[PDB]
């Protein structure tokens, strides 16, 4: 089976750089141009660099990508590469390497991929959130806002645990400071609101931080 | 003039140039496939009826694949192309054969060498016919044997 | 399973043409009295070799039959590709037709260089496949039949193929030699 | 530069006939005939469907049929299958770059009844304009299939900046729900007289307007 | 310019036909309605679609044409190779001519997938090879469609026409070898 | 058959084989000349576009030379097949019909070298609905024409 | 197309696929045989004419041996292609129209070693109004044909 194995994701500093490699299996890979696909985040699919085949005479990119990116390629070890220097935060999607033939007579499509490496790029040191009550105003809805916070995991219960039905954390969003938020809302009666209290509990363990907030009308 | 036609080549292919027989362009039979050392003495040599058969099959295949099927089966594509796939003197040879009681090629079987590990086969070579039975091998033999030294000389021509 | 030179195994194909069924004509035979070209997976011809005739009058109405535009094109190229590649042919009075309502049908009367030689050679090349049994011939300008008449009818498509395999190579042959040997009108 | 316009989402019963549209200008699409479509299984490599417009991969389906038509490339899937609910992206040849391709498409075989979805639109806490912030936080819910787009509107007009939404992720009953936040300062809250969220889902739009 | 292996510059020729004219024809198109076929510097031939016609009468004496040796032999050889190009052509009604004098001019009425329209636009796609695709409307499709009724063929003198298209011989020398490969029987 | 027609050889080149192109047999260029190592590839392949017009230039400039008659076009009826392969037009015309990029028989490129001065034969220029390819849509084809290129330079 | 016919050797012949030409195929002239080295041109070339005229002879040949039959005329009209090239003959009356000597198909001419034996495949010897040229004419047509015979022998050694 024709196949492509990727390396070398990880995580990078703002501004760094990574080297991201392809290594070609079961194919004759010096008479394929090698190309390089980048996926964002629950996001579509963007073409990102390609190289001919045999000497990389022909190489083309993106122009947000422009002399920042370099392709290449090792037709005697199999291998593909991409160097990515002064790394932005929109450069962190998933990254894929692919192969096709640029003929006239005989072309090929994007037909063998690679499975595909992550590249994450930071920017924010770790920050605790702020928790903020989204108050209601016959089922009526109240949540928690928790706002400006990273890294990544944050976890969100209602009284301690004791509240279920009705409980959704929605995922996070990466806003443009470079911190992620999130909320949580609770659907309940509306007479509920008066006798019952509701209370969140937002832990976010790296930065040692566990907030408990009470909605209230 | 003669055929110019080249087989077209699949996307998962690992080197560029074999060509691929399914199981059903194949009667009583799976897919078979052969490689680029074989199919590309296709392109040099004009008197292989193998080769001929494979520009119909590919013809016929880029047809229904890249050309909205007709309402009843026009038969003008393949009068302007027959040239350019087959060879027409080389029928016309088997033609002259059957007429002078000489084993002809209905074009129908073929016969190769596969070699028992490292799996490369020669270009199949069309099986004899006269009156209504193919030949047996023992009639043939001699015409293998020269397909074997071929075969040692080609493998050799690699390393 | 058997051996040469100890490591080359002799193995075989045989193709199957009745996928080409969408882009070439195809021709096969029945048994030694009919033959049969399939154009598709619905139309087809049937080239039958019987003492009994089928068609009296002695006319081919062509030009009526062409103006009406009702038979199938793609079958009147095969009959036309056939009558062309006839070598030497010179009493039309043989040939007679009859294309009511696009039904197609022509025939052939049968009675060495008579008419009859040349269109059982345009015969034996149009069915690549099993011409030989109903020719009788053997090897030798001249071919013989017991049979009288040679009549071309429009048909639908059946499992008919069953000496020979069908194949497209009869009627691309024919196809070089069209009117390469046709005397001065 | 721009993409390849698709449909954000395209539904269909089990057994019904689909297509994915995929336009662009006589500079890709209408320039070459080089077309392709991808199926992407979520966690999955794309995997090649239809390459050059028409013909299909190895194995593929013969109910997966491309066309194309001016500027127009078009993904039809009869007989739908569970098994066909998928991400599906379409590509070509472009006259600027080797290839373009096209935002994608959620195919979403239905196996449940189209949802409304459930618009809560919440104003900044006390407690968070005392800290001399403002977010609206707009909250989708209970949505099918899993597909919507929130548009933010301030006495009426169009607010794009400072917008973050979430992709729609699976609630605990089968249905869909996602997040959109308008972030604003204690001064651009006070200074309109409404702010609305606009949600469109299958079509059909709901919108909550709150006021301070 | 552009370097392959840092010593091999990609480097183009575009051929000039033109001076093919005095030992073969070329054909060429001006607009979507008008393509030309130059036989030398002097004589030619003008394809022409148009809604409009140009002959009334559904005669074609052609036995009248030859005995009268006017015309020139060149046309007549070229616009003998076309009609005879024509794959199953079998409604002689559409076929229309004047060689009143010599001067030959054909007019084929499309008005009367299979019909005698699309085998006259197939042989006309292959005749002026450059720029037949502006006046198909076709794409890629056997069946050829388009929305003018009559292909008027008509002598005339040569002048500067190919605008859309370079002059190329390529569209002639082909129908040469398909010239009687597809006809019925009379 | 296959076309029979060998290249004429002007008086005043160095190796018996060449061919070159006037500045009047090409629009907008100065003459170009080709050296004996592409030009032989003439007489072996029949799949080369390029060397169908070759031929057809030669059999022109031979034609004008040596004859006088514009009726001449009884000649090249005869000769057609003796120049060019007539199914390689055929291949072009399939091509066309499949929407596949084509030879119009008009820009052709070749890979010419920097000091030695030595060219690959001249491909055709395909174009798709009326607009030539990128050297980006088969770059792949250069690349393969460069390898061969320098394995006939060290032979 | 182009010629698919394969010239058939006699039965007692030292090596398989040689041909000879009989005193009767010759005028004023003994039988003479051509090795397979030689002969083995004739099914890669499309250019060379006496390999044209050799699968006439066969034909001839084959047809007398195994057919009855003078209208045999119908036979050369359906195998005339799968023997000789036809654009060949057309070249030489396209030379013949142009003043250009030609090959009129009826002499040849070939080296031969003085202890080998072995000769180089007959290349046609042209004519310019009714007389053959002097060996002057083409002498370097000669002297390639010679260096052509030593690059051959060397490959046997
Ligand atoms: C080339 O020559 C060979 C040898 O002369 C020739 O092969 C023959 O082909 C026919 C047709 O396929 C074979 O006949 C078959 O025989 C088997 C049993 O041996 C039957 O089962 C088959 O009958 C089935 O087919 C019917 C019609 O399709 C169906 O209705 C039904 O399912 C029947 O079961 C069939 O008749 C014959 O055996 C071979 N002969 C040999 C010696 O192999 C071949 O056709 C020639 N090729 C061409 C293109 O002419
Ligand atoms: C093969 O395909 C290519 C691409 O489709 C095709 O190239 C085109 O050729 C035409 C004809 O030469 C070009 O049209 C020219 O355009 C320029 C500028 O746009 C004009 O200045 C030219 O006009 C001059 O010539 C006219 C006619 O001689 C005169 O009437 C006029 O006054 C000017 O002197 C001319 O119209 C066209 O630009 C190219 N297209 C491209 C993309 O390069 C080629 O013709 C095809 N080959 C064949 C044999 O069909
Ligand atoms: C038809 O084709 C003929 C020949 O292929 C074309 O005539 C040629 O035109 C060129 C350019 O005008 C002539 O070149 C000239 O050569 C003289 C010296 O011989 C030089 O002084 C000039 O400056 C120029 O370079 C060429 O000789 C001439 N050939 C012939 C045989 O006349 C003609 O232009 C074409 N006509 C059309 C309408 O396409
Ligand atoms: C892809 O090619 C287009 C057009 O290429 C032109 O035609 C080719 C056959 C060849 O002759 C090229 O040298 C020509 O430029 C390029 O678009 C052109 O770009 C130039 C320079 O920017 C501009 O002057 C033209 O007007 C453009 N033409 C069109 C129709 O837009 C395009 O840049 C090429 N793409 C790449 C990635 O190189
Ligand atoms: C005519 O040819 C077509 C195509 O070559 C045949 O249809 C194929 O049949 C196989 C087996 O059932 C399928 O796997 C293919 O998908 C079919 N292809 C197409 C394009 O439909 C068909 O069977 C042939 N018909 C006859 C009567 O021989
Ligand atoms: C060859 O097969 C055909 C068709 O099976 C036979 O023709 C049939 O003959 C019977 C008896 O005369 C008729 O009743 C049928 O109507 C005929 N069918 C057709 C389609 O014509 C024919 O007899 C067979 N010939 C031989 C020699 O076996
Ligand atoms: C068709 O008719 C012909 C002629 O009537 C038959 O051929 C005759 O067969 C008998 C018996 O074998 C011979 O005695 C005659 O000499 C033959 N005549 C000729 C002219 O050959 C033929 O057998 C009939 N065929 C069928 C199938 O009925
Ligand atoms: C294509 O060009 C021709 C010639 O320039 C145009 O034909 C002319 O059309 C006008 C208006 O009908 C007539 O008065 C002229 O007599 C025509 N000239 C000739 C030589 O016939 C034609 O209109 C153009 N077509 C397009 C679509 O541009
Ligand atoms: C073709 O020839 C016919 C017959 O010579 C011409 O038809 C005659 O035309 C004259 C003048 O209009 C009439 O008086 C006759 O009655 C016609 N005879 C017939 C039988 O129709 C016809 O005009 C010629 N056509 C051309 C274009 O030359
Ligand atoms: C020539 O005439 C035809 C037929 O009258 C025109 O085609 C028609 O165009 C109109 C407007 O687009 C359509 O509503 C009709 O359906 C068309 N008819 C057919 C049969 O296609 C055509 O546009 C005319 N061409 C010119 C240049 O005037
Ligand atoms: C290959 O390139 C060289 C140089 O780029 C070309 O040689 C030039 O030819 C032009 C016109 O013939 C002269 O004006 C220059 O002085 C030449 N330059 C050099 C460095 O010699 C050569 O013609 C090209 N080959 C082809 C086939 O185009
Ligand atoms: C090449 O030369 C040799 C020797 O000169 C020729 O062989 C002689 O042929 C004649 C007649 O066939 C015999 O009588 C002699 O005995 C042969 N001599 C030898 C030494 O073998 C040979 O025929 C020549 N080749 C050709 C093609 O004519
Ligand atoms: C050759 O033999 C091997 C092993 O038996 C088999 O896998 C392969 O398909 C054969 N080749 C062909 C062309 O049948
Ligand atoms: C023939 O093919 C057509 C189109 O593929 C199909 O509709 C029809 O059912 C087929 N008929 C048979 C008998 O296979
Ligand atoms: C066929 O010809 C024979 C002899 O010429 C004649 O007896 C018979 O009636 C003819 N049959 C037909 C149908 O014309
Ligand atoms: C021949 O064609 C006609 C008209 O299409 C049809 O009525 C007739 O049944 C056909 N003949 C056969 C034997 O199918
Ligand atoms: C060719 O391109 C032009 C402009 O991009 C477009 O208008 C036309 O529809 C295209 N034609 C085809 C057949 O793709
Ligand atoms: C055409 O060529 C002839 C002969 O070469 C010449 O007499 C005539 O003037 C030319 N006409 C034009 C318009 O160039
Ligand atoms: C062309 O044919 C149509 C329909 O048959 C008819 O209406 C029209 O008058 C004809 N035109 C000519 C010039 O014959
Ligand atoms: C066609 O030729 C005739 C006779 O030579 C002439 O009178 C007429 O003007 C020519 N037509 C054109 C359009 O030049």
């Amino acid at each position: 089976e024709v196949q492509l194995v990727q390396s070398g994701g990880g995580l990078v500093k703002a501004g760094g750089s990574l080297r991201l490699s392809c290594a070609a299996s079961g194919f004759t890979f010096s008479t394929y141009s090698m190309n390089w696909i980048r996926q964002a985040p629950g996001k579509g699919l963007e073409w990102v660099a390609s190289i001919s085949s045999r000497s990389g005479s022909h190489i083309n990119y993106v122009d947000s990508v422009k002399g920042r990116f370099t392709i290449s390629r090792d037709n005697a070890r199999d291998l593909l590469y991409l160097q990515m220097n002064s790394l932005r935060v929109d450069d962190s999607a998933l990254y894929y390497c692919a192969r096709d033939r640029r003929s006239g007579t005989s072309p090929l499509p994007l037909d063998v991929w690679g499975q595909g490496t992550t590249v994450t790029v930071f920017s924010a040191s770790t920050k605790g959130p702020s928790v903020f009550p989204l108050a209601p105003s016959g089922t009526a809805a109240l949540g928690c806002l928790v706002k400006d916070y990273f890294p990544e995991p944050v976890t969100v219960s209602w009284n301690s645990g004791a509240l279920t039905s009705g409980v959704h954390t929605f995922p996070a969003v990466l806003q443009s400071s470079g911190l992620y938020s999130l909320s949580s809302v609770v659907t309940v009666p509306s007479s509920s609101l008066g006798t019952q209290t509701y209370i969140c509990n937002v832990n976010h363990k790296p930065s040692n931080t566990k907030v408990d907030k009470r909605v209230e009308p | 003039g003669t055929f110019t036609w080249t087989l077209s080549d699949s996307e998962g292919k690992d080197t560029p140039g074999g060509y691929c027989l399914t199981r059903w362009m194949l009667i009583e039979a799976e897919l078979k496939c052969f490689g680029n050392t074989a199919v590309a003495k296709c392109n040099e040599k004009h008197d292989e009826e193998f080769c001929d058969m494979l520009r119909l099959f590919d013809f016929n295949k880029q047809a229904i694949q890249r050309l909205k099927a007709p309402a009843q089966t026009s038969i003008q594509l393949i009068n302007k192309a027959v040239n350019a796939l087959i060879n027409d003197q080389l029928i016309m040879k088997n033609h002259l054969r059957d007429i002078m009681c000489i084993p002809y090629c209905n074009y129908s079987k073929y016969w190769y060498l596969n070699h028992t590990t490292t799996g490369r086969t020669s270009l199949p070579k069309c099986w004899l016919v006269s009156n209504g039975s193919y030949l047996n091998e023992t009639h043939f033999s001699d015409d293998i044997e020269q397909q074997a030294d071929n075969m040692i000389t080609e493998m050799l021509q690699k390393e | 399973t058997s051996l040469y030179k100890g490591v080359y195994e002799l193995q075989t194909l045989e193709l199957n043409m009745e996928t080409l069924n969408m882009t070439m004509p195809l021709s096969c035979t029945k048994n030694n009295s009919h033959h049969y070209i399939m154009v598709g997976n619905e139309t087809g011809l049937e080239l039958t070799l019987t003492n009994t005739s089928i068609i009296n009058h002695k006319f081919c109405n062509l030009s009526d039959a062409h103006k009406k535009n009702l038979y199938d094109h793609a079958l009147m190229s095969i009959i036309s590709t056939f009558h062309l590649s006839i070598p030497n042919f010179n009493q039309y009075e043989a040939m007679s037709c009859d294309f009511n309502g696009g039904k197609i049908s022509v025939q052939y009367n049968l009675s060495c260089g008579t008419v009859a030689n040349g269109v059982l050679q345009t015969f034996m090349r149009m069915a690549w496949g099993g011409s030989y049994i109903a020719l009788d011939s053997g090897c030798g300008d001249c071919i013989m039949t017991s049979y009288q008449y040679l009549i071309i009818q429009n048909t639908t498509w059946e499992d008919h193929c069953q000496f020979s395999r069908p194949s497209p190579i009869g009627y691309l042959g024919l196809l070089s030699q069209r009117t390469r040997d046709i005397y001065i009108s | 530069q721009s993409a390849l316009t698709q449909p954000a989402s395209v539904s269909g019963s089990p057994g019904q006939s689909i297509t994915i549209s995929c336009t662009g200008t006589g500079s890709d699409i209408g320039g070459y005939n080089f077309v392709s479509w991808y199926q992407q299984y979520p966690g999955k490599a794309p995997k090649l469907i239809i390459y050059e417009v028409r013909i299909r991969a190895s194995g593929v389906s013969n109910r997966f049929s491309g066309s194309k038509s001016g500027n127009t490339a078009s993904l039809t899937i009869s007989g739908l299958q569970a098994e066909d609910e998928a991400d599906y992206y379409c590509n070509s040849y472009s006259i600027h770059s080797p290839w373009v391709f096209g935002g994608g498409t959620k195919l979403t075989v239905l196996r449940q009844p189209k949802a409304a979805p459930s618009v809560t639109l919440f104003p900044p806490s006390s407690e968070e304009l005392q800290a001399n912030k403002a977010t609206l936080v707009c909250l989708i819910s209970d949505f099918y299939p899993g597909a919507v787009t929130v548009a933010w509107k301030a006495d009426s007009s169009p607010v794009k900046a400072g917008v973050e939404t979430t992709t729609p992720s699976k609630q605990s009953n089968n249905k869909y729900a996602a997040s959109s936040y308008l972030s604003l300062t204690p001064e651009q809250w006070k200074s309109h007289r409404s702010y609305s969220c606009q949600v469109t889902h299958e079509g059909s739009t709901v919108e909550k307007t709150v006021a301070p």
